[PDB]
């Protein structure tokens, strides 16, 4: 029963933590994304 | 071949029983929070 | 002039974004590896 309790605390966790995996990594893709696309208009601007 | 097994299983009945007696007090101790990064529950569930 | 100002300016946005970017990377790496720690133990205790 004991270890039932601690397994069930550690799977709540486990689940927090991969939906924070999910979102910061697709945050973070769609940053480098966006900062790409902003590379790419300051070297066109640059060129100007 | 024989008596060393029979003392063997004698040996690794006492340890079996050790373990499982350190893991139940372990994590009635350790917090819901400490025993997700406690590093001793971590081996414990390996040696088991 | 003007438009070097405007560059300087969008370089400035771009490097704090990067800054941005490479902490939140950082810190979505610890959130992985913590994640894959409680995936450990959450096996282990089923297992037990």
């Amino acid at each position: 029963n004991i270890l039932a309790e601690t397994q069930n605390k550690v799977q709540g966790l486990q689940e927090e933590l991969k939906v924070k995996m999910v979102e910061v990594n697709k945050q973070r893709e769609e940053t480098d994304i966006l900062i790409e696309k902003v590379g790419k208009e300051s070297a066109l601007a640059e060129e100007e | 071949a024989k008596q060393d097994l029979v003392k063997k299983q004698n040996e690794y009945a006492v340890t079996l029983d050790k373990l499982e007696s350190d893991l139940l007090q372990s994590l009635s101790e350790a917090d819901p929070a400490t025993i997700l990064d406690n590093t001793e529950l971590i081996q414990n569930l390996d040696k088991t | 002039a003007e438009l070097n100002a405007r560059v300087n300016s969008l370089k400035r946005q771009l490097e704090e974004a990067e800054a941005r970017k490479m902490i939140v990377e950082q810190d979505a790496a610890r959130c992985q590896s913590r994640l894959s720690a409680a995936e450990n133990l959450v096996n282990g205790l089923a297992g037990e």
